[PDB]
């Protein structure tokens, strides 16, 4: 039906059936998550397999079958045979190392378990970074990605609990998202805060003047290197675009995007131009010397805009020689049979 | 070209060595198509929400409600097989809820009831919890009445200092007597003069005792797992060695997913050789376009054609009428044209660029075809999805996103059929959906005839 409610209910229901106890459960899971790490690494140590491979195989066996490997990550790990081979060596690990295998999986689980339990935490946080320009669900989702981030770095050895830790790692993820996706024309985090400070300042300035500050105040109040050109520029980037498709005039049925003209396209007038220009330019180019004329015709009209580097083997003296003498005979007879004079431009 | 290696008409049909640009003006920039590759498919709203759900009609599902049910949220439809019961056999095409679904795959019943104090229920439960098979309605005796009303075995968790006996290796290291030397026997204090057995009652925490530093004095859970616990399984090589050997060899998978006999999950507790084996089995449960993509490929329209042919002329008017409407769609599909697996979306065509401009206006204003904000919607979601799968994946969050994703895929195609997307606070306006472009108030075919 309506999407917010359903997810809310969805995780709230699961937290409702499994919140994590203050100390015990978060401690428990944590301990298991870390042992998994220590396990996986020791596993890479004895198998010679990359911790990345050991991590993905335990993931498959605990989180999902061939289905989750094939669709998400295209196909480099054979759906059945590949992962299985890896699990076999894990079994072969006698009593000593087999232990790390069994631990890794259980740890992987714990992880995923703690992640579930602390989803209310995200939404509670994400709840306040609402009106920033992101969808509540988008916001929670990024914040969610943030909690997963915290899970990788939390050191249970250092007594503090995951609550305060997740807060940071989540708030970071959210604010970035807000800065990276909110606008249609991407704006770096610095420009963002910049804009916030700019806005905030315009607020304190609105406070007393009764005059929406000229870009003079803003410069001053802002700080060290702020000037009128700077603020006029920032607020120009601050305005989000407009809907190319928008109801205009009397909204009866007006759509904004038809009114903008086109530039690259040669309005007939220009196509006719290129025709005569090229035909006449082509006639002159032939009744001459295919030497310094093509040099300057090709150097100027074919690739990019170098007198010396313009002519093949013949130096500058013959260049200027024929350039200026051919260019003028060409111009002065074109003066006789006036075809070019009427500036095609 | 972009960089300028080749710049005129002589070589009009060739591409640049270091950068790819074949040319004739930007009209190419306005007619070319790009695509987005979707993580986990989603489906066209054009085919799912027309009155006759072209997919609901073809796939005999609840033509209008079963779809909506599995599509946007998590209501699973058992796709191929799922041996374990609900009370009745596996429902080939029927759908179930998260709750009951949950009850299935992990193990019949989950009951975690953890005791209030340290000595009353912690003792009732412990005595009957570790090796004793606790029958249904096991009346634990102290706070109120701890009621365990379900199946097979039980696993308790933590304990204080009322008296320590028969528990796991946690406390072993604490009182160095038994883990340092063989002194657990003399640990029984004064009557030994006239497996775990500790002192009369000396330790009260869930700690490590170097110096009582790594601790956690708290509560004690007594969670009843309804699963069958095997301690000494043996070796029989008919099928591949199932379960475990006495103590040495353990062929079972670790403690997540392992199918041995009709029972299909296997947890492992290396404490006592205890191979926890839960009972539910391979139950293909899916929700979303994923589920329908499968169902759609599996169907041999010829069979359903012939099946409906018989259903059509033989039974009475109620079910045969439905069958005639359902044979219509199947006919054309096979007749001439293309085959029906395509209705599902996993590759989203993207409209050209110049047709969804980004332009400089007055003052320095800009203007872009609404389509572009929608596109970003999808691309962002689709990407957040990929990264969400890779990072690790807690179920709720992945679906949560998949939902958004779906929604998004609707947005560009057609907006408003299900909710209406809005550019941020400024105009509560439906971002023109590709649909609205074709039909719309003042759309395409429309103004294709109003005038040029
Ligand atoms: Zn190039």
């Amino acid at each position: 039906k309506i999407s917010t409610s359903d997810p809310v209910r969805q995780y709230l229901h699961e937290i409702g059936q499994v919140p994590l106890l203050t100390l015990e459960e978060e401690v428990e899971l944590a301990r298991k998550v870390e042992e998994g790490m220590e396990a996986i690494k020791k596993l890479s140590e004895i198998t010679g397999l990359d911790p990345d491979l050991i991590r993905e195989v335990v993931r498959a066996k605990i989180l999902g079958s061939a289905r989750v490997r094939h669709i998400p990550g295209l196909k480099e790990t054979l759906d059945p045979k590949t992962v299985e081979e890896i699990d076999q060596k894990l079994k072969s690990l006698p009593k000593e190392h087999k232990r790390y295998l069994h631990i890794a999986r259980e740890g992987e689980a714990a992880r995923q378990h703690l992640i579930e339990a602390n989803l209310r935490l995200v939404v509670s946080i994400a709840k306040k970074y609402t009106g920033r320009g992101l969808s509540f669900l988008d916001l929670i989702q990024e914040g969610n990605q943030g909690l997963i981030r915290a899970v990788e770095k939390f050191e249970y050895k250092r007594r503090f609990k995951f609550s305060t830790y997740a807060t940071w790692w989540i708030r970071q993820a959210i604010n970035r998202a807000i800065a990276d996706q909110a606008r249609t024309i991407r704006i770096p985090v610095h420009m963002v805060e910049t804009i916030n400070k700019l806005s905030r300042t315009a607020r304190q300035l609105q406070q007393e003047l009764g005059r929406e500050p000229t870009y003079e105040e803003i410069a001053e109040a802002m700080g060290p290197g702020w000037d009128a050109k700077r603020v006029e520029e920032t607020l120009k980037i601050a305005q989000e675009p407009v809907s190319l498709e928008t109801p205009i005039g009397d909204e009866k049925d007006s759509f904004y995007g038809d009114f903008i003209p086109d530039e690259h396209l040669p309005s007939p007038v220009d196509a006719a131009t290129q025709s005569l220009l090229s035909e006449e330019l082509e006639k002159a180019l032939s009744k001459l010397s295919e030497r310094e004329a093509m040099v300057l015709k090709l150097r100027k009209g074919l690739i990019d805009g170098e007198e010396v580097g313009a002519f093949f083997g013949v130096t500058r003296e013959r260049i200027r020689q024929i350039e200026n003498k051919a260019l003028r005979k060409l111009k002065y007879h074109e003066s006789r049979t006036r075809k070019l004079r009427d500036f095609l431009d | 070209c972009a960089c300028g290696k080749y710049k005129r008409q002589r070589f009009e049909g060739k591409v640049c060595e270091r950068c790819g640009v074949e040319v004739t003006k930007s009209i190419v920039r306005r007619y070319r198509m790009g695509h987005i590759e979707l993580a986990t498919p989603a489906a066209h709203i054009w085919f799912v929400k027309d009155v006759p759900s072209k997919i609901g009609t073809l796939l005999d599902l609840s033509a209008t409600e079963l779809e909506q049910v599995l599509y946007f949220s998590k209501y699973i439809v058992l796709d191929p097989k799922g041996a374990i019961l609900n009370g009745v056999p596996v429902e080939k095409r029927q759908l179930l809820t998260d709750e009951e679904y949950r009850e299935l795959r992990y193990g019949k019943q989950e009951t975690y009831p953890l005791p209030p104090g340290v000595d009353a229920l912690v003792k009732d439960g412990e005595e009957v919890v570790k090796g004793q098979e606790l029958a249904p309605g096991v009346v634990s005796r102290l706070d109120g009445v701890a009621l365990y009303r379900f199946p097979r075995r039980v696993r308790v968790e933590y304990v204080k200092k009322e008296r320590a006996g028969l528990r796991l290796p946690l406390a072993a290291w604490v009182e160095k007597e038994a883990y340092k030397p063989g002194e657990i026997l003399a640990e029984l204090p004064e009557p030994y003069l006239f497996g775990d057995k500790i002192v009369a009652a000396i330790d009260p925490e869930e700690e490590v005792i170097a110096e009582a530093e790594g601790v956690v004095h708290l509560h004690e859970p007594a969670s009843i797992l309804v699963v069958k616990a095997r301690v000494y399984p043996f070796e029989d090589d008919v099928e591949v060695s199932t379960g475990d050997r006495v103590a040495p060899g353990d062929v079972l998978a670790d403690g997540g997913k392992v199918k041995s006999d009709v029972y299909g999950r296997v947890e492992v507790d290396l404490v006592r050789n205890v191979v926890r084996v839960v009972e539910s089995y391979d139950i293909d449960a899916r929700m979303g376009a994923e589920a329908i993509q499968q169902l759609l490929k599996e169907l041999d329209l010829e069979a359903l054609e012939k099946e409906l042919l018989e259903e059509m002329k033989h039974p009475s008017r109620a079910r045969r009428a439905k069958a005639r409407k359902r044979l219509e769609v199947v006919r054309a599909f096979l007749d001439s044209g293309n085959r029906p697996e395509w209705m599902i979306l996993e590759a989203v065509p993207v409209l050209p660029p110049d047709l969804r401009p980004m332009v400089q206006v007055d003052g320095g204003r800009f203007a872009t075809s609404d389509l572009n904000d929608l596109y970003r919607r999808l691309i962002n979601r689709n990407n957040r999805l990929k990264k969400l799968l890779a990072q690790g994946a807690p179920e709720i969050i992945i679906r949560n996103e998949k939902r958004m994703l779906q929604e998004a895929v609707d947005a560009l195609l057609d907006n408003g059929r299900r909710g209406a997307p809005v550019t941020n606070p400024g105009s509560d306006r439906p971002l023109r959906s590709l649909t609205d472009i074709l039909s719309g108030k003042q759309g395409r075919f429309r103004q294709n005839l109003l005038g040029k």
